[PDB]
RNA sequence: UCGUGCCCCGUGUGGCGAAAGGGAAGCCGGUUAAUAUUCCGGCACCUGGAUGUGGGUUUUGCGCGGCAACGCAACUGAACGC
RNA sequence: AGGUUGACCUCGGAUCAGGUAGGAGGACCCGCUGAACUUAAGCAUAUCAAUAAGCGGAGGAAAAGAAACCAACAGGGAUUGCCCUAGUAACGGCGAGUGAAGCGGCAACAGCUCAAAUUUGAAAGCUGGCUUCGGCCCGCGUUGUAAUUUGGAGAGGAUGCUUU
């Protein structure tokens, strides 16, 4: 008891989530005190309880971010937290589009005048 | 005009950094605390620094 | 076009309708602030030509900067050395005024880019300039090819470095025996001029 | 005691009244009268461009 | 620890003047009044009105700083500034000339003197004010009398003809709804107006309508108001009258005769289409209503009680029964004047009110016309 | 209500800077191995808020007395000033 | 209504809608500013050195760069770097000293975009907002946004073939 598995915690919704980690932050609170007034094989319950709320919370976030993901999916702005990290200078850098943009003459000139391929006769 | 914003700066509100188990850690054990006990009706708590 | 008729009037600046025109303006923009933005430039025809489009990104920064020498911040103004045979009353700083207003320009609006400059009028205290700035977080100018150089990380501060063309003036960046000391920089040529190679088998 | 920009406008045209004014800037005073511009554009609003 | 300062909690952080609720809306007076009629904020009353503030009067406003707060967040206030710069807009092309330009725009505004309906919609507010069927059938009692009262009124720049027009309709198919059910209990000829009673899920609701003639608005109201209150109890009604009739199983809202109203159905231009006993006590009568009595009150208490059969006067409007007062197939005549065809009746309209009061028929002798008619008693009082 | 405004006022400009300057209010007795004007017991005070009861004032509407110095449990008081 | 009702221009406000800047690192790079010890017997020209320290600004490279060039030849042909030119031409108290560039061989090679023209038989251009993703609006802009032209040319003609 106490060891919470993360394969039965990705086929729960948010509510018993929530109650299961209630749960085990009340055994938590009882068990230091029970911690502190006696000892034995008892110290690896609270440390499988600390590792079953870290458990719980990163299911839930995991959860509730792919739901905020998938409402956020088709819209213009997203929030700063859901866009990609990359880094400072990858964002400010120009996209794709806007980088490979030409002008007219010259999509003219590369319509009618482009690299060709050849060889040469030895 | 107040902010209408077209989107949320932070998507996930935050949980409460300070809830009743850490706030509460665990009861003094030591014999001012008994003495305290029974000589008051004071029960005496090792609690988070951050907590009033 | 009219811009052929400005530009020859621009030519003639001893004439009476100028010299109105540039009294007028001097006292105006002497009773304005130091740097202020201009709403539209003041001289059209050379605004074009140094590149500026009434499109949205593109700004006008109008400045004064104080004219003449350049003096040593040194106290009493003096200097506890060898002597000079000077006063710091005669030197010369070795970039323009011009660039310091447009360094004190893009100090003022740091999130664009400064693409040139050009004088606009002066005084006995003052010279005063017309900076164009483009925006490199507009779409309009992203989606510009003839403009959207300029968004690069390659161009941040030109006016800082030297890139603007009163800048290149600076640092005599010309083709030709005039400027061998420092058409390819001057600092990198006396590099290469005093770097002691050593090859293997020498 | 105005703003600086009301100041600095009616300064401006107060300065522009005091100054001698060249000729060719002097010339552009004299406009049309009232029924004359009011014919013009009587005129010209039947050859309006072409809306959107 | 750290001492308090004076006033600044209690009755000062509890209430606050108009002023400054004006001040922190940022809105103008009307937009303001308007907003607190349409959310029900009321004026409050402070123990001390000195805690609150120094330079109050009798006659200041005070209200809740709560209800300022929710009013903060009113989706109504964007609507207000959309209008203000719409119309600045409409200026502006005006201004210009482009009398083309400021039509379109124009058509953005959904003015009332143009669409009959009011320029903001409340149906979020109709939500929020009455969170259940049985609160709006308990406020209807006033909807009904300030709809009613405002059927039969002039146009204003307040309350346009379209809108007033809208009134009538509402009322009409309100009145359908009482007839085809036959919700409709009891009836009182007031020397203020005519008084009804129905009742709708159980509820009773109780009404005043004004008698058919000039209504005088004096200047001791405040009609712009009044307007906004008929502006709420038409985007209320609205809502009423639908689910009353997909409760009932009807299309709404019911086929309107444009023609037949130009000619003076009334609320004879309304067909009622399916979706997709004091009841019968008039149900074998045939009724001719004579010019001089009042055809609309008539019309609809006998329809609600059960007749079938009513024609009137050719004056009166299209929509009857019968036009001719030589029908033989007449049973029952309305007539109030001071030459009786045979085999028929006639009675004064007091007849018809009594007997549906008293559920039952009254004996004719004594509303035989230039007699003496019976007291008209209130069957509200027992 | 021409309903989408009008009126009044001038004085300027924020912050930091004192465990000895200025400043709202706590005393006694007992108690621990080690804290105490902090804990325990008794007995108080200050600041702020809400709203009651008693008493007061008022049909001569916002108290009465003393020659006076003034007194008495109350005994209206915004802006703007001294 | 005209003592009114507006159109513009300029200048402001807003925790307005959306954005961006700062600091670090700084071996190499682009600039500014700028010594003295040293070497000249000493020493104000000079030398150290257009260096150290100080200040501002980028990137994986930077910078430079497609001639207002070199030349004087039977002419080469953007920029950069290596070898050579060459310790040479040249500069220099009372001399200690300083010191390039053209050509030539090679590494690598790549070319172009505007302003100055009237689209005037039709601003054909674009930011943003709402979208049913078809579009529709609020605007920017004629004190000029698209197409066309950039000197190697080009525009107008003529002319007959090829290209996508």
């Amino acid at each position: 008891n106490g060891k919470v598995k993360a394969g039965q915690l990705w086929s729960k919704n948010k509510e018993e989530l929530t109650k299961i980690l209630g749960e085990l932050k009340t055994e938590l609170s009882q068990l230091r005190i029970q911690k502190i007034s006696s000892s034995g094989a008892k110290l690896n319950k609270i440390h499988d309880l600390r590792k079953s709320i870290a458990r719980v919370l990163t299911v839930i976030n995991a959860k509730q971010r792919a739901q905020l993901r998938l409402f956020y999916k088709n819209k213009k702005y997203l929030p700063l937290d859901l866009r990609p990290k990359l880094t400072r200078a990858l964002r400010r850098r120009l996209s794709k589009e806007d980088a490979s943009r030409v002008l007219e003459k010259t999509k003219k000139r590369l319509t009618h005048f482009p690299q060709r391929k050849y060889a040469v006769k030895a | 005009l107040s902010r209408a914003p077209k989107y949320p700066r932070k998507s996930i509100p935050h949980e409460p950094r300070l809830d009743e188990h850490k706030i509460i850690i665990h009861p003094l054990n030591t014999e001012g605390a008994l003495k305290k006990i029974e000589e008051q009706n004071t029960l005496v708590f090792i609690v988070d620094v951050k907590a009033n | 076009g009219a811009l052929k008729y400005l530009e020859e009037l621009s030519k003639k600046k001893q004439s009476d309708v100028v010299r109105f025109l540039l009294r007028v303006r001097c006292w105006e923009y002497r009773q304005l602030n130091v740097i202020h933005r201009a709403s539209r430039p003041s001289r059209p025809d050379k605004a074009r030509r140094l590149g500026y489009k009434a499109k949205q990104g593109y700004v006008i920064y109008r400045v004064r900067v104080r004219r003449g020498g350049r003096k040593r911040p040194v106290p009493k103004g003096a200097t506890y050395g060898k002597p000079t045979n000077q006063g710091v009353n005669q030197l010369k700083y070795q970039r323009s005024l011009r660039a310091t207003a447009e360094e004190r320009v893009g100090r003022r609006c740091s999130n664009l880019r400064v693409l040139n400059s050009y004088w606009v009028n002066q005084d006995s205290t003052y010279k005063y300039y017309e900076v164009i700035l483009v925006d490199p977080n507009h779409k309009a100018i992203r989606r510009d090819p003839r403009i959207n150089w300029i968004c690069n990380p390659v161009h941040k501060h030109r006016e800082c470095r030297g890139l603007t063309s009163t800048g290149k003036k600076s640092r005599g960046l010309n083709k030709g025996h005039r400027f061998n000391k420092t058409r390819a920089g001057r600092r990198k040529t006396w590099k290469r001029h005093n770097t002691l190679s050593l090859w293997r088998y020498r | 005691k105005w703003p600086e920009y009301i100041r600095l406008q009616r300064q401006k045209k107060i300065l522009r009244m005091r100054l001698k004014v060249p000729p060719a800037i002097a010339q552009f005073q004299y406009t049309l009268d009232k029924n004359l511009a009011a014919q013009a554009f009587k005129l010209l609003n039947k050859y309006r461009p072409e809306t959107k | 620890g750290k001492a308090k300062k004076k006033g600044k909690s209690g009755a000062a952080r509890n209430y606050m003047t108009r002023t400054q609720a004006v001040k922190k809306l940022q809105l103008s007076l009307p937009d303001f009044r308007k907003l607190c009629i349409w959310k029900g904020i009321y004026p409050r009353e402070p123990r001390d009105r000195r805690k609150v503030n120094k330079s109050a009067t009798a006659s200041t406003t005070f209200y809740y700083t709560k209800d300022i707060q929710y009013l903060l967040h009113e989706p109504l206030l964007q609507k207000f500034r959309e209008q203000k710069a719409l119309e600045k807009k409409i200026s502006r092309a005006l201004g210009r000339g482009d009398v083309s330009n400021a039509a379109r725009l124009e058509r953005n505004a959904n003015l009332p003197e143009k669409t009959g309906k009011p320029r903001y919609t409340l149906n979020h507010i109709i939500r929020e004010r009455y969170p259940t069927f049985q609160d709006a059938l308990r406020d209807l009692d006033d909807c009904l009398s300030m709809l009613f009262l405002f059927a039969n009124l002039p146009s204003t720049t307040a309350v346009p003809a379209k809108m007033i027009a809208r009134c009538e309709r509402l009322c009409h198919e309100f009145q359908h709804y009482l007839i085809v059910t036959h919700s409709l209990r009891k009836s009182f000829l007031s020397i203020k107006g005519i008084y009804y009673q129905a009742n709708i899920q159980g509820e009773d609701i109780l009404w005043l309508v004004p008698y058919k003639f000039n209504q005088r608005i004096v200047g001791d109201v405040d009609f712009r108001i009044m307007g906004t209150f008929v502006e709420f109890y038409m985007t209320l009604l609205g809502f009423v009258n639908y689910r009353l009739y997909t409760s009932i199983g009807l299309k709404y809202p019911p086929k309107f005769d444009q023609v037949k109203d130009d000619q003076g159905a009334e609320l004879a231009a309304f067909s009622l289409e399916g979706l997709n006993d004091p009841s019968q006590l008039f149900a074998n009568f045939t009724f001719f209503l004579s010019r001089e009595t009042p055809r609309q009150p008539l019309e609809f208490i006998l329809r609600a009680f059960g007749c079938k059969r009513i024609g009137w006067d050719a004056v009166l409007g299209e929509g009857a029964f019968t036009t001719d007062e030589s029908d033989p197939r007449i049973t029952h005549q309305i007539i109030d004047r001071p030459g009786r065809y045979p085999g028929r009746i006639y009675v004064q309209p007091q007849w018809v009110w009594d007997s549906i009061n008293d559920e039952e028929l009254k004996p004719p002798e004594l509303y035989a016309p230039g007699a003496q008619l019976p007291p008209h008693l209130s069957p509200f009082v027992k």
